[PDB]
RNA sequence: UAAAGUUGCUGCAGUUAAAAAGCUCGUAGUUGGAUCUUGGGAGCGGCCGUCCCCUGCUCGGCGCCGGCCCGAAGCGUUUACUUUGAAAAAAUUAGAGUGUUCAAAGCAGGCCGCCUGGAUACCGCAGCUAGGAAUAAUGGAAUAGGACCGCGGUUCUAUUUUGUUG
RNA sequence: GGCGGCGACGACCCAUUCGAACGUCUGCCCUAUCAACUUUCGAUGGUAGUCGCCGUGCCUACCAUGGUGACCACGGGUGACGGGGAAUCAGGGUUCGAUUCCGGAGAGGGAGCCUGAGAAACGGCUACCACAUCCAAGGAAGGCAGCAGGCGCGCAAAUU
RNA sequence: AAACUGCGAAUGGCUCAUUAAAUCAGUUAUGGUUCCUUUGGUCGCUCGACUUGGAUAACUGUGGUAAUUCU
């Protein structure tokens, strides 16, 4: 600290209280504009349709087609890029399903290659993708 | 709560009932009577816990509705009858006789009395009061109106009254020097003679006492009560006496008591 | 002098109309070691929220502080400073509570900064709960 | 209903309260008596904790006190004069604690009249013709008329008093709460209060 | 408002470094040397000592 | 949540990495120089260490020929600080005891009817209480309406007192 | 014919118990892109009432011009019921506490009242607003934020 | 059995919408109040019929409405 006096709770609290909001980590979760921002709306997971599946272009140095999914969820009704996960598992997914999306790992921040896609593909209609990677579930038809 | 509560939860129970955890939801709630809810210990759980005479709670209400119990001179039939202190519980088909006397601990214990001894009770006195024709009324610390009482009796002394007629015997008088059982906060148990009065107008006033081993201690005068003048009681006295061993000396006397007898 | 509202002030205790041939004045002393001061006893004002002679009685707190305003007819604010204590930041900070009090005519000769001992009692509007019982004089200020 | 809330109101501050519970029961309001000069009108109320609370709405009697002599009567209350917390209350003839009423005399002067046997009102020229309280003036025996005499001795009433016994009409102040226990008790106006409600009366006047 | 206990503890703490070799080393040691059958095992002994450890550094502020 | 001494009271930074207002004044806020009790009297242990002491004015008991020695209630700067005491629901946590077969638990249990347990600690601040008086605030007598002295007077007044009744 | 034991029930009032209510001191998160607010539809006082179980602007009438604020009033926000507590934690702290104990509040939204010691009760009543059920079309009945259970909502939660 | 009378139904349970000096916590007060119950008092303290009055419910019996714990 900097004002060292026996008598100075207010000024050393209330100078904090004031500086804390220059804290990001801080100013993100205790205004309510990142929250009411956020797509999922403060949840881990969310359930959406899928409306079309779209190939994005890795950022660069490494150059793939990354099969994301754009999905319109349930509960807002807003538009989300989900990346779909493992190898050739755009097959396991149609148009008008259920998908379970949950965030990529980075708390609402793109992750690698893919740019503006901060969320994954968990579940396909009820039916885990993973499930369906191994093939111990087959898909509801 | 739009009205009084009925219900006493199990946890919410005083400490010193010693109810177990895990046994029910609700604590036997005390019926109004003349002992406080948190100073009180319900015929219930002296009848099937301290002494084990019944098991559950519907053995409780066979005893008592056989009218086998008689708290302080006169036959209750109530399972959550609060008897307090100095109250004389007399199972009479059994010929047995106790005085709710409280241990070294905040418990009240099972203190074995002589018939002889359970025909009297003690009671401290909480205010004088001038009746409607200048009659002199006492109120005992269980509620009981004795009117026309000796005018030495003063507030904060205890009387001896006689069960069968409810009439006062003796008295002793709160002086310096008289044993005190002290009957509420920490010091709950002790037995000590009163060494000094500390009066504060408006606050309450706190008295010092001297115990059986110079163990000399302090507390507020609504938690004292006057057992005897000077060093001798007007009751028999529970093992330990109220004069409170600690922790390492009670440690030392159940180990001395354990590796000695085998 | 006195009598200035619509309806006759008086003590309700002492009777003033006995058949003849200076009126008596109702005091108490109010506890605590608390001497009742002169001017309530051969004084000739009527305050029924005077603590030496009003119908209220001092139980409970005891309380100090410094009088800050005079401005209210009757009662006076005083204004408590103290110290509360923030644990994390291992210090303490200023803080005030300035409460309206009752201060009975009795008390004739007061000024702001005088250090008034009050005396917790029975409501005696919305926000007065406490009566003035004494004052001592502002540090120097004998002039 | 209409309620005895301390939270539907300012702070010192002068900041509002956003209300936490609705309107309890004991925070009650019960509409005003405002009890009137008329034949004999009282209303039970049960109040809080079945106890009994009685509005008079009516009433015409009630037990005021003489206190320099110390005697008190039932006597009729035939008019509100002055009322100092609402100067409408007046002329609607509302009867409240500390109201200034005019009252009958005729219970004291009769008890004036037997005690002391002195001509107490009673305008100069007249006499009383059915020679009832003309004898209650004379005819005592030896010792019991000296009595009369030693307590005749220090009999002197005030002048004010003497006007308004003369008149027929005392001036009362309501000490009960009609509204509360359904009586209208109080004592009569006698010395400064008497000098003071009597210039408060001339005032209103003009 | 049900007559249950709820009261639980657990015996082990997982330790901070989860691939340090040499702590991988001792424990392995330990679980062979005195025939235990997983890493809890050892995590809750070393929790027992831990607590009567910190138990007696808090007895070793106070004053004799 | 820790890691984050990457919110910093402990405890961070601000020449150049992000950062000292253009400069000064200034009211709250915060922090504020030094200075006002010290040398001893007495004893124990082997010159040193712990211990006892440096205020007065109704009723009594170690008593003595109205006083002295002693105790009790009261009066005796204000706090802050510290130390003790009173008081503060259980459950939880710490923790005592106790082989639920171990353990988490539980509050039980143990002896060839009896013997026991159901402890104890902690419970920030604020309020109550009694030591201590360094440290930090604070007070006085400076046109003397200053003390402690005994005196002269005045006004109101418990009533002890004139065999009882003015 | 007179006189009597042991109870049960009821009862004015007092005390006691169980409480409840209103007050005392102290303590709460973010916000200044909220700095002045409160006040003749009470704001702070005084006097006298009304009402109330009582104390009090609780409410009248009449006076007074007060009351609170950079020591953060007033206004706003809260994914705010509060506390005992919980998670992490060397020493400090940080975060959480809808949740079994204590206290508070509410029964779809406001409101009003009956009875009673105790209710502004909703497994009481009366309206209005909202939604909704039987109907022979005149009417009648409703309140699962009780235990099950259903729908909806959802990432998210069990037996009519 | 039913019905009248008395008592209980104001506890318990559920939820957390509201609520930021409010609630709540420690701390006091009630000498400023109410209190069924329980406990103990009081219950020929007043100076003036060896047991009174007539309703109503269950019951019995006629019914009404599509329908109600309607009457």
């Amino acid at each position: 600290g900097k004002c060292r006096g026996l008598r100075t709770a207010r000024k050393l609290r209330s100078h904090r209280r004031d500086q804390k909001w220059h804290d990001k980590q801080y100013k993100k979760a205790h205004l309510g504009t990142a929250l009411k921002a956020n797509p999922f709306g403060g949840a881990s997971h969310a359930k959406g349709i899928v409306l079309e599946k779209v190939g994005v272009e890795a950022k660069q140095p490494n150059s793939a087609i990354r099969k994301c999914v754009r999905v319109q969820l349930i509960k807002n009704g807003k538009k989300i890029t989900a990346f779909v996960p493992n190898d050739g598992c755009l097959n396991f997914i149609e148009e008008n399903d259920e998908v379970l999306v949950a965030g990529f790992g980075r708390k609402g921040h793109a992750v690698g290659d893919i740019p503006g896609v901060r969320f994954k593909v968990v579940k396909v209609a009820n039916v885990s993708l993973l499930a369906l990677y191994k093939g111990k579930k087959e898909r509801p038809r | 709560a739009r009205g009084p509560k009925k219900h006493l939860k199990r946890v919410a129970a005083p400490k010193h009932w010693m109810l177990d955890k895990l046994t029910s939801v609700f604590a036997p709630r005390p019926s109004t009577g003349p002992h406080k809810l948190r100073e009180c210990l319900p015929l219930i759980i002296f009848l099937r816990n301290k002494l084990k005479y019944a098991l559950t709670g519907d053995e409780v209400k066979k005893i008592c509705m056989q009218r086998f119990i008689k708290i302080d001179g006169k036959v209750r039939a109530d399972i959550t009858y609060p008897a307090g202190f100095m109250d004389v519980i007399s199972i009479d088909k059994t010929g047995e006789n106790f005085r709710l006397i409280y241990d070294t601990k905040g418990r009240f214990a099972v203190h074995r009395i002589t018939p002889e001894e359970a025909k009297y009770k003690l009671c401290k006195v909480r205010k004088i009061f001038v009746g409607t024709k200048g009659i002199p009324h006492l109120v005992t610390h269980d509620a009981r109106t004795i009117r026309y009482p000796d005018p030495l009796i003063k507030m904060n002394d205890t009387i001896q009254i006689d069960l069968e007629t409810g009439k006062i015997t003796d008295f002793i008088k709160f002086d310096t020097g008289n044993l005190c059982m002290v009957t509420g906060g920490a010091n709950l148990g002790r037995i000590g003679v009163i060494t000094n009065r500390e009066r504060h107008p408006g606050s309450f006033d706190v008295v010092h006492v001297k115990d059986a081993n110079g163990n000399s201690f302090a507390t507020r005068l609504s938690n004292i009560f006057v057992i005897g003048k000077g060093n001798k009681p007007w009751i028999s006295l529970p093992r330990g006496k109220g004069i409170r061993l600690t922790i390492a000396e009670e440690r030392d006397k159940r180990l001395a008591a354990k590796q000695s007898s085998g | 002098d006195i009598q200035t509202e619509r309806a006759y002030q008086k003590q309700p205790t002492i009777f003033q109309n006995k058949k003849r041939v200076k009126l008596p004045r109702y005091y108490k002393n109010i506890g605590l070691g608390f001497k009742t001061p002169k001017e309530a006893i051969e004084g000739t004002y009527i305050d029924k929220k005077c603590p030496f002679t009003g119908n209220v009685s001092i139980r409970g707190r005891i309380l100090s502080g410094v009088v800050t305003k005079m401005k209210m007819q009757r009662t006076i604010v005083i204004r408590r400073d103290y110290l509360h204590y923030i644990r994390k930041y291992n210090r303490f900070e200023k803080r005030h509570k300035n409460m309206s009090v009752h201060l009975s005519p009795c008390f004739r000769d007061v000024q702001i900064g005088d250090i008034v001992t009050v005396g917790e009692c029975r409501p005696l509007s919305k926000t007065v709960r406490f009566n003035v019982l004494k004052v001592t004089k502002a540090a120097g200020t004998k002039k | 209903g209409i309620s005895r809330d301390n939270w539907h109101k300012r702070r010192k501050t002068g900041g509002k309260r956003k209300p936490y519970h609705k309107k309890r029961k004991y925070e009650l309001g019960r509409p005003a008596a405002n009890t009137k000069i008329g034949p004999r009108r009282i209303h039970t109320v049960r109040v809080r904790g079945g106890n009994k609370k009685y509005r008079a709405l009516r009433l015409d009697v009630g037990n005021f006190s003489w206190g320099s002599e110390c005697c008190t009567r039932k006597t009729r209350i035939i008019d509100v004069v002055y009322n100092a917390s609402n100067n409408e209350l007046v002329r609607t003839k509302t009867l409240v604690k500390n109201c200034i009423v005019l009252i009958d005399s005729t219970p004291y002067r009769q008890w004036y009249e037997s005690h002391y046997a002195l001509p107490l009102g009673r305008k100069k020229g007249a006499k009383l013709t059915p020679e009832e309280e003309e004898i209650l003036n004379k005819k005592r025996s030896k010792k019991i008329q000296k009595k009369y005499d030693e307590r005749k001795k220090n009999a002197k009433i005030s002048s004010l008093l003497e006007e308004q016994f003369q008149q027929g009409k005392l001036l009362a102040c309501i000490a009960s709460r009609p509204g509360q226990c359904g009586r209208a008790d109080g004592y009569v106006l006698e010395g400064k209060e008497l000098e003071f409600y009597l210039r408060k009366i001339k005032a209103r006047k003009g | 408002p049900v007559a249950r206990s709820w009261v639980c503890r657990k015996t082990y703490v997982t330790p901070r470094r989860p691939f340090e070799k040499s702590r991988l080393d001792q424990e392995l040691k330990l679980i062979g040397e005195y025939g235990l059958r997983n890493k809890r095992e050892v995590w809750r002994v070393k929790f027992t000592l831990a607590k009567i450890r910190k138990a007696a550094r808090e007895l070793l502020t106070l004053d004799e």
